[PDB]
RNA sequence: GAAAUUGUUGAAAGGGAAGGGCAUUUGAUCAGAC
RNA sequence: GGAAUACUGCCAGCUGGGACUGAGGACUGCGACGUAAGUCAAGGAUGCUGGCAUAAUGGUUAUAUGCCGCCCGUCUUGAAA
RNA sequence: AAAUAUGUAAGAAGUCCUUGUUACUUAAUUGAACGUGGACAUUUGAAUGAAGAGCUUUUAGUGGGCCAUUUUUGGUAAGC
């Protein structure tokens, strides 16, 4: 016995019960997927900062 | 016939008079609601409310947090207020003079306040107290520390702790866990 | 303390002086409906006896009915009926006529019964069906202290001043009529006019743009 | 059988253009890069090395990572009921700076400029942008312009 | 507790609207407007009256 | 419905590089002021490059003809669309009023040739200023002179159901 | 000492089913209130 | 050349007839008229009068009349079938 | 080369100014990223609306569908 093989019927609708809004915006976004090169260097850049304004504000 | 543009009917979804049937709780929702009421103080709504959360939504503040809390910038004279349960951290060999007011406070936190000094307080002597909660601080323990949350959302690529009652080898560690057998998660 | 002559002597004062400023700014508005009133009138004249036509500024406020029901309209229209909160049959809302509100009029047409409304249709809706958004609730109008409360910020203080900032489309309009509650009007009272509604008015039927004609209409709903 | 690839139904889609064909001009390669910046994704036949799925084309992303040759972009893509983030690598042959961005910077600079200006004396200088409004008033006279009186034509068949 | 209309009742029309007695004392819904004698150019009448 | 006769003038938007338009007039038969500028802009359409969005009305003003009461005698051009092609046609009615010989042709289109209200274009309506001057014979019949003729079988419409004499149609 | 099912008496209706709903006329019966 | 009438629109213009409803239960509020007192149609019906005081109204039930009413449960895209 | 559809933007997580870090980059304190300090707040950056917004856990039934306008394929067609 044959039946329906495929529809896009009231897919759409149930789509927008609890729908399709846009996820979210966050600051900082992640790093993953970044050139390692730039990333080792920002390690090494972001230490230096951070103990350069830990001596000023001690 | 009306065209809803939200669900009818809703309920707010909030927990207001919590389902304990304990007698005692009640009262000191009572004496809140009439405070929130009438004080016009965002205090006692934030307590009124913390009264009405589940035990999960109460996880265990420990003296700790507490020493932690009082360490902070001009805190160590506030008063500390914990809707909730405090118990005792052995971890720490010292510890300040400062009141705290509870729900419920363990005999070793009972103990410990009391031999440095301090006095453990109830919720209704923090109101005639602090009736505005003045010079207060709220102190919430860590909701996320369960062992349940930890499997929380379980799939691949997420690392999200599996459902399993006897670990160890050959338990849920072999194809599928590996590139050497098979795929990796 | 007896306080029973003090402040209730006090209280009238403030009362008083209230109507007292209520009065001048519908007096105000008064010969401020007369004149430009009058202007286009004479303006028509001298443009005539000049040799020369006279184009009136396009109108700037339109009110909308809602004509169809609630069941099978697709997707686009149900959407813009809800921003202009027409969600049942029969229900009013002032939109300020521009190009980005225009597009809107457009896709419900076939839905909506809309025209210019006159000082006479606008000034009864308010009276007589005008209810404000209290706190999220649907509230009679019935005093001026109720609009004062709650339109007092933008310099409304009466039921005669909330017309006069719909009709003309004041700084303060959009804050005005979303404070006015979308109106509840029943069916015409001497009848639809058409034995067809769901055609264009140009085509004998209901819905579209009548210019003047939704006075009469809404008159007859009222 | 069915018959789903990569490039399937890309047909006109990577179709080059019409008396463009050939080596790329310059200008595609000096251009530069940032994190942040705004792009869309239009590809490039010639270019078969880095280049999108037919699911981006023209559609606008940002860049999140930058490499010798190529460009990480980040885009949004329904699927579902949601927005799954999509990431992906593209050579800057297939990538252009997008320009809808561009027109509101320059808004900016004349929003803080008139602002800036404005308070000088206070006039409440309107910073907002407002729709098309209704016209007003005129008085159209018919000195040498008077009205010609137009009717409806009869019928030919001009065959 | 209950809606009462103004357009009618004059004591709420009163209530919502301090110019109404001056409306009605001067009769300012039938008031007159001065006469004036313009009259159309004659390019505006063989317009009108053009085929 | 019944008809009433506007004038509506229209011009193309003004602009920098081409103002002050050509102001083109237009006489409408229609029953009300939307439908008067609706059929402006649909024929305007037909003979120029413009339309509703990229022109505007400038007036409007409604013709009632100088004699009201003077029975006239039109001649009329119209074209129509029959269910296989456009026809072109010209008639003659007889009445009292420019407005009234229009609602006698769309009526008389509707039962003669099933020509409804949008399938039909009035080209021009002018009078007969010369007797003669007839050349369709239902109307060149009611020329002649002392004309004269009586209403035979006269019908009378009886208030009550029931007539107690047998009626008669005597005129 | 139930129901299905049955007899007798009493009441009522019945032109190819019966039973039901809204509303009321008519007949029988009836509570409240005074 | 001087009027009128029509049509359209406005009046916080006047006024007659009919129908449905009387929720609320000390005051508070907003108003209106008055020099004042006070009054009111102003945040929801009161005043006067009549008959009966009983199955009269009303309930129940049976029947009659007007209109309407397909057999339940089930599988099913679809059931009075 | 339309129409209807479709992606992005319309700010405070923004803009502008000075200069601290680095194992990356540059001939070059040149840049890149991250920060320190300062200035610009209610017309704060189109419209309309917002019925509260964002988030999590768990679990049911369902996983034979069918019809109508418009688009459309096979078929002479079909209540295919």
């Amino acid at each position: 016995a044959k039946s329906k093989n495929h529809t896009a019927h009231n897919q759409t609708r149930k789509a927008h019960r609890n729908g399709i809004k846009k996820p979210k915006t966050y600051k900082y976004p992640s790093l993953k997927g970044v050139d390692p090169k730039f990333r080792r260097n920002h390690k090494h850049a972001l230490h230096g900062t951070a103990k350069a304004l830990a001596a000023a504000k001690k | 016939g009306i065209d809803h543009t939200s669900k009818q009917h809703k309920r707010s979804g909030h927990r207001t008079a919590p389902k304990s049937d304990n007698v005692y709780l009640k009262l000191l929702v009572k004496l809140y609601t009439f405070l929130a009421r009438r004080t016009d103080a965002p205090f006692n709504k934030v307590v009124l409310k913390a009264l009405f959360l589940s035990k999960i939504n109460r996880p265990p503040v420990s003296v700790s947090r507490i020493a932690r809390a009082l360490k902070q910038e001009g805190a160590a004279n506030k008063t500390v207020v914990v809707v909730g349960t405090v118990t005792d951290d052995a971890r720490i060999f010292e510890f300040p003079k400062t009141t705290v007011a509870a729900l419920r406070f363990t005999a070793g936190a009972r103990a410990k306040i009391v031999k440095a000094g301090g006095e453990c307080i109830t919720l209704d002597q923090l109101a005639v107290r602090a009736p505005k909660g003045q010079n207060t601080l709220i102190l919430r323990g860590p909701r996320n520390s369960r062992e349940a949350v930890r499997h929380f959302g379980m799939g691949p690529h997420k690392g999200k702790a599996p459902r399993i009652l006897s670990t160890g080898r050959k338990f849920e560690r072999a194809r599928g866990r590996r590139r050497s057998k098979g795929f990796k998660v | 303390a007896e306080q029973v002559a003090a402040e209730r002597a006090a209280r009238k004062a403030a009362n008083k002086e209230k109507r007292a400023i209520i009065l001048e700014r519908n007096a105000a508005y008064q010969k401020e409906y007369e004149t430009a009133e009058r202007n286009i009138i004479q303006a028509k004249r001298d443009a005539k006896a000049a040799g020369s036509y006279y184009v009136e500024a396009q109108h700037k406020l339109v009110f909308v009915v809602r004509i169809k029901g609630i069941n099978k309209i697709p997707p686009k229209p149900r959407k813009v009926l809800q921003l202009l909160r027409l969600t049942r049959i029969n229900s009013g809302t002032f939109v300020k006529v521009t190009k980005a509100t225009l597009e809107l009029l457009k896709l419900i047409e076939p839905y909506v019964a809309y025209g210019y409304p006159s000082y006479s249709t606008i000034r009864q809706l308010v009276y007589k069906r005008g209810f404000g958004k209290i706190n999220k609730q649907r509230v009679p109008l019935s005093d001026n202290a109720i609009i004062e409360a709650n339109l007092g910020k933008y310099g409304i203080l009466s039921i005669d001043d909330l017309i006069h900032e719909i009709i003309t489309v004041g700084p303060h309009f959009k804050q005005a009529n979303n404070f006015l509650w979308p109106f509840k009007l029943s069916n015409p009272s001497g009848g639809w006019g058409v034995p067809r509604k769901f055609k264009h008015f140009i085509q004998g039927g209901s819905f579209g743009n009548r210019e003047e004609f939704i006075n009469k209409l809404v008159k007859s709903m009222n | 059988g069915k018959s789903h690839g990569y490039r399937s139904r890309t047909r006109y889609m990577f179709q080059r253009d019409f008396r463009k064909h050939g080596a790329v001009h310059l200008s595609t390669y000096l251009k530069v890069y940032k994190v942040g910046d705004i792009v869309d994704i239009k590809a490039n036949g010639s270019i078969q090395k880095g280049m999108p799925h037919k699911f981006y084309q023209g559609k606008t992303g940002v860049v999140y990572n930058v490499t010798k040759s190529s460009v990480g972009v980040i885009i949004n893509k329904m699927v579902g009921n949601r927005y799954l983030e999509k990431r992906l690598n593209l050579r800057v042959e297939h990538i252009k700076h997008s320009k809808c961005r561009q027109e509101f910077l320059e808004r900016v600079k004349a929003n803080a400029a008139k602002r800036a200006e404005a308070k000088a004396q206070g006039v409440a200088v309107q910073l907002k942008r407002q729709p098309a409004q209704p016209r007003e008033s005129r008085i159209v006279s018919t000195e040498g312009n008077v009205p010609q009186t137009l009717a409806p034509v009869p019928y030919e068949t001009f065959i | 507790v209950l809606k009462k209309n103004p357009l009618k009742n004059k004591q709420v029309l009163l209530r919502l609207n301090p110019y109404a007695k001056v409306f009605a004392a001067e009769k300012l819904g039938s008031k007159k407007a001065e006469k004036t004698g313009t009259k159309p150019a004659a390019v505006f009448t063989e317009t009108l009256k053009h085929d | 419905a019944h008809f009433k006769e506007y004038q509506v003038i229209g011009r193309r938007l003004p602009t920098e590089s081409v103002p002050e338009p050509k102001l083109f007039r237009m006489r409408i038969f229609a029953s009300n002021e939307v439908i008067a500028k609706s059929r402006y802009w649909y024929f305007l359409q037909k003979l120029h490059k413009v339309k509703k969005a990229s022109g505007e009305i400038v007036s409007i003003n409604q013709i009632n003809e100088a004699h009201p009461t003077k029975v006239k005698n039109f001649g009329v051009w119209v074209r129509y669309d029959s269910r296989s092609g456009t026809h072109n046609m010209y008639k003659e009615i007889r009445d009292v009023s420019r407005v009234a010989a229009v609602e006698t042709l769309y009526q008389d289109m509707a039962a003669r040739h099933r020509a409804r209200f949008r399938s039909i274009h009035i080209l021009k309506v002018a009078e007969i200023e010369k007797t003669a001057d007839v050349k369709r014979q239902y109307v060149k019949q009611f020329l002649t002179k002392d004309l004269k003729f009586p209403l035979p079988h006269r019908v009378q419409k009886s208030t009550k159901t029931f007539s107690y004499k047998r009626p008669s149609t005597f005129y």
